[PDB]
RNA sequence: CAUCGGUUCUGGCGGGGGGAUAAAGGCCCAGGGAAUGUGGCUCCUCCGGGAGUGUUAUAGCCCUGGGUGUAAUACCCUCGC
RNA sequence: AACGCGACGAUACUACCCGCACGUUGUAGACGUAUAAGAAUAGGCUCCGGCCUCGUAUCCUAGCAGGCGAUUCCUCCGCCGGCCUCGAAGUGGCCGUCGGUAAUUCGCGUAUUGCAAUUUAGACACGCGCGGGAUCAAAUCCUUUGCAGACGACUUAGAUGUG
């Protein structure tokens, strides 16, 4: 018969499948829609979890109980070295999707961005990208304008491939992180102007994002290992010493069909998921170089 | 109901000793053979006279053709059909070259109008309206109207079907 | 109703061969029933049937109450 | 007042118009029975052009751009054939162009098949002047 | 030098065995002929001999190429499908396969 | 209460959006843009002018 | 103009005529004589 | 029944031009010119006389004979507005607060715009975009009115009626609260 | 009747089901059909209808797994056809498998097909099949209101290859002309018996 | 492959008979009649065409009887190649 | 999508590339496996004269499965190189060299495969070959890490260093 009481399901059907997410370093599903009207700027960055302190802010909210007067809020510490562009991709449009036409990358690359190559770079001959560097010597990268002016001819979307400098970090990696920032705003021509004059070059976090403006976080969470139902999904506790197990799910089904549905909490990996968090204020963008940050 | 052809079927009764020479009964029954014909005879003559097939005798039966076939003509047909409420009069006119044809229209028509098949079907009158004036229903009186032009639009083309696939789209204007 | 946008769930005309044989088996049943009930009718029934008649339509309906005139006046001198 | 409209023009079916069979005789249209079948009749001295009196469905006819001048509805054999002969109908059918298409393909299906070698060499003779000519013509312009 | 072909053979699609809805025979196929229509066309091709060539594995009698053998028997249905009666019953997998009309034994 | 898929409540959000948070994200903008602008600042076959080409399917193999 | 007023309101529509698509199949002497015939017949 | 030809007529006036090319009708007067895409029906235009044009169907049924009255009726009304104009006189009325409407040209859009502010105190700016063609004037002659003019009458008329359904009383007694904007007379401009 | 090593058929303005059966039974039969401008087939009936029918089959989904066995709803124009002409081929078979990977649907005309001859089929063209006055709709937009996503893309691309086309044809009257003017300069030249033999023979 | 026998499928050709000795229809002869009225005449006119008149004229049609005629053809039956 | 796809880096080894050298190597099945406007269908095309049911069309189509030698022609085809051009799953145009080439006509050879027996001939892919050109690479086990974890798996680090 029907459900007596009625309850909300425990946990969302958005986030399935539960299980760990298939790389480390998040990925931008999306990127901002582009406004050719708009000046050339970059989308995304990266930076490492530092960690956590506690900030007193003098609360400017009119209408809020606590309007000028002071409130304790959390805040979150992330370390943020220059971001070094080695490359630019293209993108053009399809009736199946965005396809990669071609990448430029820079003619000298660091050791941290070729150790991204390498599974065993203390074995390796670092022989990565060795004849691609001749390529800027010889004809006078005559294959380079040709790409960049395939580029500018029949790509509709711009993205530079940026690397991260670990080595200011206090990571014992070595291996540096490397994804591609979509450069917004201008024609594909001025986007491409402007990869070409990023090679090389170190991009602070205060050149990309600005104090008081709300960005998205993607990262991975904490993972958790095998969890079971009670602690996975919320659902409430059998009574004590219920016969096999009272951490458990009484009835993973009463009716048809003969299954187990994919809606029914079961144990399983917790934690390590994709996540892309919204609306996060940036309150303070510190200088490493000022001692009074 | 198939290609009709009209039939002058006379019968009788069997001539006995009170009776010896009994009367001819002459009817023009639209069938599609002579079995039928004298079938449709002997049922017609039950629902009139005491006369049946045991009883009489077919006396003659023969073709009636159509005087001028290669005329144009109204016909008006007035007849009785069954249904489930009962019997029911309608007067129809069909614009043909025979009456063979008019009847043969009639039956496709009343089969396509109000689903009465051959066997709840009775042809009281088929006639000839020699008049314009006698035409009655706006169907025909349209045909019937000084310099009858018009066109024929949107003809599709007749191709075969057996070639499929045609390299160019055709023209619906010929 | 919001049909096009969220169709509800469909009505099966494939039918069932249990459902068929019910089904035949009353519509014999009626029509036994109908016969009894016809037998047992003390309703009346005209021997005569009323005549549909002619149609006004149709254009010779003079000439055809002429011979219908000369028709029965022959059968009146002749009788 | 001055109004440009420009619209199909349809042939009509009418009672003088001639049709072409589908075997390739040609009738006179004398009388229209209704919008899908008409009376007509081919009085025509040619055999192959010669068509008996009688229904012609419109499915199986085609409209040719001969109309005869003042044909009087429900005319006979006699009279329709007079018409005939008076307008030229035969004449005008041959100078049409459905009558030149149809002759070109009795003339190439009633080939053999040295009659098939020789139009496939003396195509390959006219075919080298033709080349040449637009040879010239490209190089000039 | 020539630059023209050497068929002497009409082209032809081994379609289905004779069947019903649901039992067949594979000792008559059916054969779709190229630029037949109608029975009439297919009266022409009766008793022609039709072969079907595939290739083996092996290499026997100096070939790799084997040969089935048929004649064409009696046309089917009113679109110019004809059926024809092989040495061998064709192949299941041939269905949709190439076939070989040959223009012999010739009433021309 | 008026849900987040509300026509109302996105005619509203779009007045704000177009009258009130976009000048203020768009002067960020080209703050932004100015700021990494300055640290960006600071034969045909031959020589790559024409495109050339670089050094299942979609048809069927023949 | 027009003399008259219009009960939706709509000034413009013009003066618009019967929906007789049978219009000219019969003439008026005709449909007398047969209504004189009909009710003889009557 | 299936008639075999029906047919009707438009009389067109002098300083009319009238274009029609597989059935899209361009209508061009005095006051400007109209288009219309009429494709979507089965109909045979002629010059049937000078300055007359006439519609056909052939074979069709009564639906499709009766189709040309509503063809006739919107080249008539297409003719009309390219001669006469069309113009909807629209009163507002008001019982405690005064309704305050404003007129300007969005000239990036080239079409006109009416905010309508104070209606029964409401705080919100109601704001219509007209179809273009159809120009909005505060009447001087009269108090509290607009006038809407054009050549095409459903874009005005259209325009008419999002004016009144945008200024719509809710959750009260209309019999009490008679507050809004109505279309008080429909005409023609000259 | 003819064999052709692969048939490309243009999908504008024809029917979805007579195509369907006409493609399914070349297929079996043995002939490679490619069909593009699936965005272009039309299916009869008035839009709503359509939009009601797919809606139903988007109901219709495996309770206990959603992601194995169920009904896996194509939104693509080119995936409804594709769908259309397996519903009658036998695809659980050997022969109905090799007989689907017989078949290239797409939408629009992606190269090299730009450059090909589209076959049209006159037994499931719209205009010769339905009766004028009844309403169509068309797959492209039943595809876009149920959840296609490159509507527009397919459009800017139909744009461009329609312009090259344009001037293909240019190209191509340009080569008429100058062929008919060649023909007529060289009726001179060519000898009279080979004239008059060629007019005699058809030719 | 040829010549055959048995069974069978299919195509073409030459005849005969029957009906209202097909019905039509063509070409003539003798009557009668009408309009979806031809020519002519009259009246309107945008002169593009309509309206009226009457029985063939500078088109024709229908009805009845006769000759060619034991005409042909369709349909049915049948004898053969 | 673990039997959907793209771009990129380095590619030891017979491995990669080029040429011809062939397959008892494999293919739901070569035999001229020839042919790009778009759009409307109650309207279109054009060379601007006209044309439109019709792809029953157009191109190609002769020669030992197609030779040799002339007469003769400047027509057609193909490989390379240059310059442009083609991104929807990327390929065509022009020019130049070279080679072949009945549009006309003729001579020399065809036989004997014996009265038919697939006309073993195409394309793609794979392998074995040689003869040349090009390049000297990674992954995993192991140790370690704890951003991870039942075990696998994952984030790291291990070759001179900011180890």
């Amino acid at each position: 018969s029907h459900r007596k009481y009625e309850a909300p399901r425990h946990g969302s059907l958005a986030f399935l499948p539960r299980k760990r997410a298939a790389r480390h370093r998040g990925r931008v599903k999306s990127f901002p829609k582009d406004d050719p009207k708009k000046p050339v700027h970059l989308t995304a960055a990266m930076g490492y979890k530092a960690g956590m302190t506690t900030i007193v802010r003098d609360l400017d909210r009119p209408g809020a109980k606590a309007h000028k007067k002071e409130v304790v809020e959390a805040v979150t510490i992330i370390d943020c070295p220059p971001m070094v562009v080695v490359g630019l991709v293209g993108y053009i449009e399809t009736p199946r999707g965005l396809r990669s036409l071609t990448t430029v990358w820079a003619e000298h690359l660091s050791d941290e961005v070729k150790r991204r190559f390498y599974k065993n770079w203390y074995k390796s001959k670092k022989k990565a990208f060795t004849k691609y560097a001749k390529k800027y010597a010889e004809n006078n990268g005559a294959s380079i304008t040709r790409e960049l002016e395939r580029i500018k001819k029949y790509c509709t979307v711009v993205r530079v491939l940026a690397h991260t400098q670990i080595r200011k970090t206090p990571l014992k990696q070595k291996k540096a992180h490397l994804m591609e920032i979509q450069i917004n705003g201008g024609s594909v021509a001025d986007k491409v102007e402007f990869g070409r004059s990023l090679f090389e070059k170190p991009v602070t976090i205060d050149t990309i994002f600005e104090k008081d403006e709300m960005i998205d976080v993607i990262a991975v969470t904490k993972g958790h290992g095998f969890v079971g139902v009670t602690a996975r999904w919320g659902t409430k506790k059998l009574p004590r010493k219920t016969h096999k197990g009272l951490r458990k799910v009484a009835c993973i089904g009463a009716w048809h069909p003969s299954h187990v549905q994919w809606t029914v909490a079961r144990a399983g990996q917790m934690g390590y998921h994709h996540r892309t968090s919204v609306n996060h204020k940036i309150y303070r963008i510190g200088k490493g170089d000022d001692e009074a940050n | 109901m198939g290609r009709l052809q009209e039939y002058q079927v006379i019968g009788r009764h069997l001539p006995t000793e009170a009776n010896p020479n009994p009367a001819l009964y002459r009817m023009r029954i639209f069938a599609p053979n002579e079995v039928v014909a004298k079938s449709r005879f002997w049922y017609f003559l039950r629902g009139l006279k005491k006369v049946k097939k045991a009883t009489g005798e077919i006396v003659s039966v023969n073709v009636i053709s159509e005087k001028h076939p290669l005329k144009v003509k109204n016909f008006g047909i007035w007849l009785r059909y069954d249904s489930r409420s009962g019997t029911h009069n309608m007067y129809k006119e069909y614009r043909e070259t025979s009456r063979v044809a008019a009847v043969e229209a009639m039956y496709a028509d009343m089969a396509a109008r109000h689903r009465a098949r051959f066997r709840s079907i009775h042809i009281l009158k088929v006639v000839e309206l020699e008049k314009t004036e006698d035409v009655k229903r706006p169907y025909i009186k349209q045909l019937v109207a000084k310099n009858l032009s018009f066109p024929l639009p949107h003809r599709v083309p007749k191709i075969s079907t057996k070639k499929i696939f045609s390299a160019k789209r055709p023209s619906t204007f010929s | 109703a919001g049909t096009i946008n969220k169709p509800k769930k469909p009505t099966s005309k494939r039918k069932t061969t249990r459902l068929r044989a019910k089904i035949s088996k009353r519509a014999a049943e009626k029509k036994r029933k109908e016969r009894k009930l016809a037998r047992k009718n003390p309703e009346w029934r005209s021997k005569l049937k009323k005549d549909p008649g002619i149609p006004n339509l149709f254009p010779y309906k003079e000439r055809l109450l002429q011979q219908i005139e000369e028709e029965r006046i022959r059968r009146k001198e002749e009788l | 007042a001055e109004i440009n409209v420009e619209a199909t023009s349809w042939r009509r079916v009418e009672v003088g118009r001639v049709l072409k069979l589908e075997n390739g005789s040609l009738a006179a249209i004398v009388e229209i029975i209704d919008h899908k079948r008409v009376l007509a009749d081919g009085p025509s001295s040619d055999p192959k052009l010669a068509t008996p009196r009688g229904i012609v469905p419109l499915s199986r006819a085609l409209l040719t751009p001969i109309v005869i001048p003042k044909l009087p509805r429900g005319a006979r054999t006699g009279a329709v054939k007079k018409a005939w002969e008076a307008y030229g109908v035969d004449a005008k059918w041959k100078e049409t162009n459905w009558a030149k298409k149809q002759l070109q393909q009795e003339r190439r299906q009633s080939l053999t098949d040295f009659d098939r070698f020789k139009v496939m060499r003396l195509k390959k003779q006219r075919r080298f002047e033709e080349r040449k000519a637009l040879a010239k013509i490209k190089a000039a312009a | 030098p020539s630059e023209a072909g050497h068929r002497l053979y009409v082209k032809g699609r081994h379609l289905s065995y004779q069947r019903g809805r649901r039992n067949t025979h594979p000792k008559t196929s059916l054969i779709k002929i190229e630029g037949v229509d109608d029975t009439a066309a297919a009266n022409f091709y009766l008793g022609k001999r039709v072969a079907y060539v595939y290739r083996a594995q092996k290499e026997v009698r100096g070939t790799k190429i084997r040969v089935i053998w048929g004649k064409i028997t009696r046309p089917h249905g009113n679109s110019g499908v004809v059926r024809a009666k092989f040495t061998h019953p064709l192949p299941a997998r041939s269905f949709g396969a190439s076939v070989r009309i040959m223009l012999y034994p010739s009433s021309i | 209460a008026k849900s987040a898929r509300a026509s109302r409540i996105k005619e509203n959000h779009q007045r704000f959006k177009k009258n009130i948070a976009g000048p203020v994200e768009a002067a960020r903008l080209e703050r932004l843009s100015a700021k990494l602008m300055a640290i960006a600042q600071a034969s045909g076959v031959k020589s790559g002018k024409s495109i050339g080409r670089k050094d299942s399917s979609i048809v069927f193999p023949m | 103009k027009n003399l008259g007023m219009r009960k939706n309101g709509q000034v413009w529509l013009p003066a618009k005529k019967a929906f007789r698509p049978t219009k000219g199949l019969t003439s008026w002497e005709l449909r007398v004589k047969k209504r004189q015939e009909q009710a003889a017949m009557k | 029944m299936r008639y075999i030809h029906s047919e009707e007529t438009i009389p067109v006036p002098e300083n009319v031009k009238v274009s029609i090319k597989s059935r899209l009708v361009t209508v061009e007067g005095p006051r400007g010119k109209l288009q219309k895409d009429l494709s979507h029906i089965a109909v045979n235009f002629s010059v049937v006389k000078k300055g007359v044009i006439g519609l056909e169907i052939h074979h069709g049924s009564r639906k499709d004979v009766a189709a040309l009255r509503t063809v006739r009726t919107i080249i008539n009304n297409m003719i009309i507005g390219v001669t006469k104009g069309f113009k909807y006189k629209m009163r507002y009325v008001y019982a405690h607060f005064p309704i305050n409407v404003n007129v300007e040209k969005n000239a990036e859009t080239g079409c006109y715009e009416v905010e309508i502010r104070n209606f029964i105190g409401e705080k919100i700016v109601r704001k219509v975009v007209m179809a273009p063609g159809v120009e909005v004037e505060i009447s001087k002659a009269q108090k509290d009115e607009l006038i809407l003019s054009g050549n095409s009458l459903e874009a005005v008329s259209q325009s008419a009626a999002d004016i009144q359904q945008i200024c719509k009383v809710r959750n009260k007694d209309i019999r009490k609260f008679l507050d809004g904007i109505y279309v008080s007379e429909k005409g023609n401009i000259v | 009747s003819s064999f052709e090593s692969v048939v490309v058929i243009d999908g504008k303005g024809h029917l979805l089901g007579r195509l369907a059966s006409i493609v399914a039974k070349q297929l079996l039969s043995g002939q490679k059909i490619v069909v593009v401008r699936c965005e272009a087939l039309n299916i009869s009936g008035e839009f709503f209808r359509a939009k009601l029918k797919y809606h139903a089959y988007l109901r219709k989904m495996t309770r206990y797994n959603p992601t194995r066995g169920g009904p896996f709803h194509f939104r693509a124009p080119s995936r409804i056809f594709y769908k259309a002409v397996r519903g009658m081929i036998p695809h659980k078979t050997a022969r109905g498998a090799a007989a689907l990977e017989r078949l290239k649907v797409f939408e629009g005309v992606p190269p090299p097909y730009d450059k090909k001859k589209k076959m049209v089929v006159p037994q499931a063209l719209r205009v010769l099949r339905l009766q004028p006055g009844r309403k169509y709709c068309t797959v492209g937009r039943l595809s876009h209101e149920v959840g296609w996503k490159y509507q527009d893309v397919v459009a800017r691309l139909e744009e461009r290859r329609k312009a090259k086309g344009a001037a293909y044809y240019e190209r191509k009257k340009l080569a008429a002309r100058q062929l008919s003017e060649a023909k007529k300069a060289a009726a001179a030249k060519v000898d009279p018996k080979v004239s008059e033999a060629l007019a005699a023979y058809g030719y």
